[PDB]
């Protein structure tokens, strides 16, 4: 990171702080708990978890008796299921594949931005200060075009690899945000979107 | 140029980096190992309501703890360099700009949470964002809200569908009128030819999106003269006949977009 | 136009003799929604935000690509006629390929750019074509892609490099608490609601939709019976009208 | 496997369970920026001077910088600022035995 910071490449902080997306999470399971599906669609209305879980059967034609019969198994399943996802996670595991993915990635372009500065792209050196000493002006203006062309180069590479990357990850976004609105805010009849 | 504990060996003169970045050297008459760092240090920002609002600005040093890392040797101070409203903000240290305890909106993004705007009191302000309005929810295990009426609303959604078609010409651009510059541009090739490809392919592309996303419907149905129906009035969104072939609003909204 | 948002409100949980029985203010409101937004688009807004942007977009692509010509590229000038009228063939090739090379260079950036801006755009047109199939052409039961609230309708209009839809919602408001029951236990068998919740204005129980105020008589054929009321936490003793 | 297929014979089940399956979603990716100077040229005025000559080149790199930065922050914003009201965490956090 330190040649990274000497040669003018910087990681902007994000504009939220995982604080506040912590609390934007929170917020939306405490919603989904106390109102249910209602506070996506406009105002929030309060109802018995119970209740709304028989709605939520019913959505999936089911009875709601079923749920009033077997909520104590029913339960005793989400509760079995939250644990078994706790020790899964805790468990060393590729869960998180993809996040760690995108983090490597921009970790790898920057490193290889910060090393190609080695190269001399086929001048004397790759070196100003040592072109500069050895060479006078009129004859170091070659090597410094020829440094100066490689370099813009290869900040044009870097920056269409992170216009490429930026695409792809505005697509997840945008999926991501299409799941929060139909599986979260509301029950989601699309085979296979949700689960 | 600063002491150092680089530990240099018998003979060596000077050292760099992976990026060759001569980062520490000998001196050669007491051979003491000295590092050099760069005088930029990277990252200052500037924050600025508008030179046709205002000239106070705020500066932004990324990743100083609010030290005087850009070098006091320049005439005013650089708006300040630690002054005296001074603010911490996670990675960064931020000038110009008052501390409010009280949360707004975010306009002028600073990050880690923090952002600023030209509040009155008018100077620069700059507080922490605000989530959204905090509410307080009852849960009751025998108590619900049932709505008791209900209203209509109308939303609006914006969606880009083309781009404008663009076209270049190789000679023109490239040479202009040289045969010269035209024969010595033959021999690179098939660069422009690939060029005129891409950009045929963009309009092609931008007119089936454009087609594809209106042509829906196969048949144009008319539109009635009577656009009243049961209370609802249409005149708005449809075509007013006397007229030229837009709606109202269609004529409000290629108005509010202004299309060397 | 009546049966047609009759049915499109049965299609959100809400029966349709409310519309039937309050169509002269659904009729209002529409209008007055239509107004609002008609008054709020000739009113400076940054409404149409997106289009200005990839026109402002394009035109600073346009711009920039034809900027590119003044920089002579480290060689002698960056203009051809001095640097053929001062240099001779043979020396002036040097000149002549750095200009080639750096104007080629220009070129293919901005037609990387504008490719890769043509494919966001296609990506926002798919995704305005599939509003129009799903929005437009019929009602959407997807949360929030048909505009915030339930989708009752869409109408859609043009604008400068793209379109604008005008999403119709019915948003609830003017909440009422009430205390309610998962079942009724009566003559010792639990009844459960057909639709909707059983709730209790302070009088006596009665049904009533999810979505809408409209208490009814309990009997049995919005109701039906299963098990015993032993099973069910919440069960609330209460008769059940018979219509017989 | 094995599927039987009957013109008269159907498979209904008798039980059921909840299943709790994990779905992860990039949203955001690192915010970059980068200096003309001091990573084509450094501290050398001289070759400021010479990288002055080929115009906007790291102008324009710099405005896509931003615009991909700016595009991160909407995309986190987008996804998870779609609730208007923070609603307060319950202390009472069993729902009918959940």
């Amino acid at each position: 990171i330190c040649a990274q910071k000497f040669n003018g490449l910087t990681v902007l902080p994000p504009l939220l702080t995982d604080d506040m997306i912590a609390a934007y999470t929170a917020a939306l399971v405490s919603g989904t708990a106390t109102a249910g599906w209602t506070f996506g669609a406009g105002a929030a209305l309060q109802i018995p978890f119970a209740m709304q879980m028989a709605y939520r059967f019913n959505g999936i034609g089911v009875t709601q008796n079923v749920l009033y019969e077997n909520q104590k198994q029913i339960a005793n399943q989400f509760n079995k299921a939250i644990s078994q996802i706790q020790e899964s996670l805790t468990t060393t595991s590729t869960a998180l594949g993809k996040l760690q993915d995108v983090v490597n990635q921009n970790a790898q372009a920057l490193n290889t931005l910060v090393k190609q500065l080695s190269s001399n792209f086929g001048a004397i050196s790759s070196v100003l200060n040592d072109i500069l000493s050895r060479l006078d002006k009129v004859e170091a203006e070659v090597q410094i075009d020829r440094l100066i062309t490689g370099r813009l180069q290869s900040l044009q590479t870097y920056v269409t690899q992170q216009l490429i990357r930026a695409a792809e990850i505005r697509a997840s976004a945008n999926l991501a945000a299409t799941k929060m609105s139909e599986c979260v805010l509301g029950q989601s009849k699309r085979v296979d979107f949700c689960g | 140029l600063t002491p150092s504990s680089k530990r240099f060996q018998p003979f060596q003169q000077f050292g760099r980096d992976v990026s060759d970045f001569t980062d520490s050297v000998r001196d050669p008459k007491t051979s003491e190992i000295l590092d050099i760092s760069p005088c930029s240090f990277g990252g200052v920002s500037v924050i600025t309501p508008g030179t046709n609002t205002s000239s106070e600005v705020a500066v932004l040093y990324q990743d100083v703890n609010c030290t005087d890392v850009p070098v006091a040797i320049h005439a005013d101070q650089l708006v300040y360099s630690t002054g005296n409203n001074v603010f911490q903000t996670q990675a960064g240290c931020l000038i110009g700009a008052e501390h409010v305890d009280t949360s707004y909106e975010c306009d002028i993004p600073i990050g880690a949470g923090i952002c600023a705007s030209y509040h009155t009191v008018k100077s620069i302000v700059a507080y922490t964002m605000s989530l959204g309005a905090d509410s307080s929810i009852a849960y009751s295990n025998n108590t619900i809200a049932i709505p008791t009426n209900f209203s209509i609303s109308i939303t609006t959604e914006v969606m880009p569908v083309s781009m404008a078609k663009t076209s270049v010409d190789c000679n023109m651009y490239i040479c202009g009128d040289s045969t010269e510059c035209a024969n010595l541009l033959l021999q690179y090739g098939s660069f422009c030819t690939q060029l005129n490809r891409a950009l045929s392919g963009i309009a092609v592309e931008q007119d089936r999106n454009t087609r594809e996303v209106f042509a829906q419907v196969k048949q144009m149905y008319k539109t009635p003269t009577l656009k009243d129906f049961g209370g609802f009035n249409f005149s708005q969104i449809l075509p007013d006949p006397l007229k030229t072939k837009r709606s109202f609003i269609e004529d409000l909204l290629f108005n509010k977009v202004t299309l060397l | 136009f009546a049966m047609q948002m009759a049915y499109r409100f049965n299609g959100i949980g809400v029966t349709q003799n409310v519309l039937y029985e309050n169509q002269k203010q659904i009729a209002n409101q529409f209008n007055k929604a239509i107004s609002q937004i008609q008054e709020s688009l000739t009113t400076t807004s940054t409404a149409l935000g997106k289009l200005q942007d990839v026109v402002n977009q394009n035109a600073q692509a346009l711009n920039t690509l034809v900027k590119q010509l003044s920089s002579n590229f480290g060689a002698i000038s960056s203009v051809l006629n001095d640097i053929l009228s001062r240099l001779d063939k043979v020396e002036a090739e040097v000149q002549i390929d750095r200009l080639i090379t750096g104007r080629l260079q220009s070129l293919q950036t901005y037609v990387t750019q504008q490719l890769i801006r043509a494919a966001e755009i296609r990506a926002s047109a798919n995704l305005a074509a599939t509003k129009m199939s799903e929005c437009v052409l019929g009602q959407s039961k997807r949360v929030d892609f048909c505009g915030k609230g339930y989708h009752l309708m869409s109408f859609p209009q043009a604008a400068p490099h793209g379109v604008v839809f005008l999403h119709v919602t019915y948003v609830p408001s003017q909440e009422r608490n009430f205390t309610t029951a998962p079942a009724i236990c009566h003559e010792g068998k639990a009844y459960f609601p057909r639709e909707g919740v059983f709730v209790f204005n302070g009088t006596s129980w009665f049904i009533t939709q999810r979505n809408f105020f409209s208490p009814q008589i309990i009997t049995t054929d919005n109701t039906f019976v299963s098990g015993s009321c032993d099973v069910v936490i919440g069960i609330i003793n209460n008769t059940v009208y018979d219509p017989l």
